[PDB]
């Protein structure tokens, strides 16, 4: 909510992104996962074509 | 193809222990002797016979007509046709023509 | 005939951009949780 | 998910008008989707438009 | 599309209300009815409504196998002990059949019995499903068997065997039975024909479909946690009704900066008063050509400061104050150099003639729209007030 008149104040960029920790001063990003959906019937054609 | 038994509603099975077979439950009494005939099977399964004849076997199935390819034409590739996979699927033909060094064969 | 064009459709993504869009979602989750 | 304008009848929802509005800024993108002339869709729904 | 034919009424039995229950076999084809063969014995629970319905067996007819049968009344019943047997000769004499239960409510099936010109409908007192039983092949188990030979956390909640004790707490209960055949059914069957005036007004169903749509789609939140002060933008075309119309106005005027009077009552809509607005717009803004602009201190609370990227400084309405008298002398501001009288940045003064002008090119900046004829509202008195109050204003602003 600050304005980048306050941002000045702060030694901070106003178009910066955010969304980031920073931990012991180094900036880190915890990156999007992806994964298959649970409680869904699979059917599939074993190694051996069963 | 199956029955069931009305009075516990399980799958029957045939046994001979009297003058005639009789169609029969195991958990209840049930027995219906049977007398007459049915007209329906499962469809039984023995794999692709393919080699039997393989080569030339008898010759009695000579025959005289045979198609024509639409290159070359010299005299020999009497026809044949053959069939898919079961009872009531359709029956394939492929026409097929050999000497040496190609991979000619039509369907 | 030819059908008309809605010239401004195009108005609707900074209208969009305003409230969601990008590097909202990293956000949005961490507020909610 | 994903915005798109819903159609009708071989006529788009949205209209010059409401352009218009928007510039002037008499109303906003959540008056749109609460008028029903956009709608969000997903992956799975979009298998069926 | 109008009515065809047979615009049938429908009335409503309470006879059998908490009587009727409907029995049904899953693995019984609908054209073997039951009825031929008679019936015995039958039990009931009331609560947790549980059925156990014997059934008699033909032994004399030839598909029962008699030499199976003996063999399965040795295998299950005592050879010679006959006190307490599930069958009183050598052979089975019947099967039985249990219950399982569906659903635990049933109030919205019914059961309607159709007749000439008129439905009767009866609530259910419950649905069961029947089917046999082979509990005798159990109970042949048991007998070959018998004649082969600071407590922690209580967790008896979830066992089967707590369901089963009880279930065995309700005594049981006896039943007598009557087949379709017994003209006691047909006895039994006036009771679904409510009697009755055919045509009556009833006194229920009063709810509009307003209402109705209301009441089986009841609001997804009973109480919300916050209130909507709205300080940002929210869901303008809705009139919210809690919020009060001064503070639609006062809204309103924050979001576009100028606007005229007509569209007002276009938004706000016919229902509300057109000579109440007139206070707050007067509370909330002024006619420069005959167009309403929101007060700067709107836009620039006290406590605030520059928010622009260019040069912070206190919130200094004056400038914008002097450039909407400007607009009031004359119909297009010519002068760029409006920073040389208020002694702001550019960037400010490009920002301040944003809101309410537009460019013209080597023409300075013009008002954003065009006159128009505010005398048709009967309210010239309130242009006068508004004319001398800014006459005022310009004398206090002249000061610098
Ligand atoms: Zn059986």
């Amino acid at each position: 909510g600050k304005t980048p008149a306050e941002f000045a104040k702060l030694n901070e960029c106003p178009l910066d992104p955010g969304g980031y920790f920073i931990v012991k001063g180094v900036e880190k990003v915890i990156l999007i996962q992806e994964q298959l959906s649970k409680n869904r019937i699979i059917v599939e054609a074993d190694r051996k074509g069963a | 193809m199956l029955l069931f038994c009305p009075g516990c509603g399980n799958g029957l099975i045939v046994e001979e222990g009297q003058r005639c077979h009789r169609f029969s439950c195991n958990t209840c009494p049930y027995v219906h002797n049977i007398t007459r005939k049915v007209t329906n099977r499962k469809y039984p399964k023995l794999k692709e016979v393919d080699d039997v004849l393989g080569g030339a076997a008898a010759w009695e199935n000579v025959d005289s007509t045979a198609e024509s390819c639409p290159k070359c034409e010299h005299p020999r590739a009497y026809f044949m046709q053959l069939q898919t996979r079961s009872a009531d699927e359709p029956m394939t033909t492929f026409y097929k023509c050999c000497n040496a060094q190609c991979g000619h064969r039509w369907r | 005939a030819p059908i008309p064009t809605v010239e401004e459709k195009w108005r609707l993504l900074p209208a969009f951009l305003k409230v969601k869009g990008l590097v909202k979602q990293h956000i949005d989750s961490f507020n909610y949780f | 998910c994903r915005p798109y304008i819903i159609v009708k009848k071989q006529k788009p929802a949205v209209t010059n008008k409401h352009m218009e509005e928007l510039a002037q800024g008499y109303r906003n993108f959540e008056d749109f989707l609460h008028e029903s002339l956009v709608e969000y869709l997903d992956v799975n729904e979009e298998n069926d438009c | 599309d109008d009515p065809v034919v047979q615009e049938i009424d429908v009335y409503l039995a309470k006879s059998l209300a908490e009587k009727l229950y409907l029995f049904q076999y899953p693995v019984r084809p609908a054209s073997m009815t039951y009825d031929d063969i008679p019936h015995l014995s039958a039990k009931i629970k009331p609560k947790q409504q549980k059925v156990e319905l014997e059934m008699a067996i033909d032994t004399l007819n030839p598909n029962y196998c008699r030499s199976k049968g003996e063999q399965i009344a040795l295998n299950v019943d005592g050879a010679c002990a006959d006190e307490t047997s599930t069958y009183s000769s050598k052979l089975m004499d019947k099967q039985t059949f249990c219950s399982s239960q569906t659903t635990s409510n049933t109030s919205r099936y019914a059961a309607a019995l159709y007749r000439q010109g008129e439905l009767h409908l009866t609530p259910l007192h419950g649905i069961l499903q029947l089917r046999p039983s082979f509990s005798y092949l159990d109970k042949a188990d048991a007998k070959h068997r018998e004649r082969e030979a600071e407590q922690a956390r209580q967790r008896r909640v979830q066992s089967y065997e707590f369901l089963q004790k009880k279930h065995a707490e309700e005594p049981w209960v006896h039943l007598h039975y009557y087949g379709l055949r017994d003209s006691r059914s047909e006895h039994e069957r006036q009771y679904l024909l409510c009697p009755g005036s055919s045509g009556v007004e009833n006194t229920e169903l009063v709810k509009s479909p307003s209402e109705y749509l209301m009441m089986l789609m009841p609001p997804s939140q009973e109480e919300e946690k916050d209130k909507p002060v709205a300080p940002s933008n929210v869901l303008s075309m809705a009139q919210l009704r809690t919020l009060p119309l001064a503070d639609q106005i006062k809204i309103l005027m924050k979001n576009v900066k100028v606007m005229p009077f007509a569209n007002l009552m276009s938004l706000l809509g016919p229902s509300i008063d057109s000579v109440a607005v007139l206070r707050g717009i007067q509370k909330v803004a002024m006619l420069v050509q005959g167009n309403w602009v929101v007060k700067s201190d709107i836009l620039y609370p006290k406590d605030s400061s520059s928010p622009h990227s260019g040069v912070p400084a206190e919130v200094l309405c004056r400038g914008r104050d002097f450039v909407m008298w400007k607009f009031t002398q004359s119909r297009w501001v010519v002068r760029k150099e409006v920073a040389t009288v208020t002694k702001l940045c550019a960037e400010d003064v490009k920002d301040f003639l944003e809101h309410m002008a537009v460019v013209r090119i080597n023409k300075g900046w013009e008002f954003i729209l065009p006159y128009d004829g505010e005398f048709i509202k009967k309210h010239p008195d309130v242009v006068q007030r508004q004319h001398m109050l800014w006459t005022g204003i310009q004398a206090k602003l002249e000061k610098v």
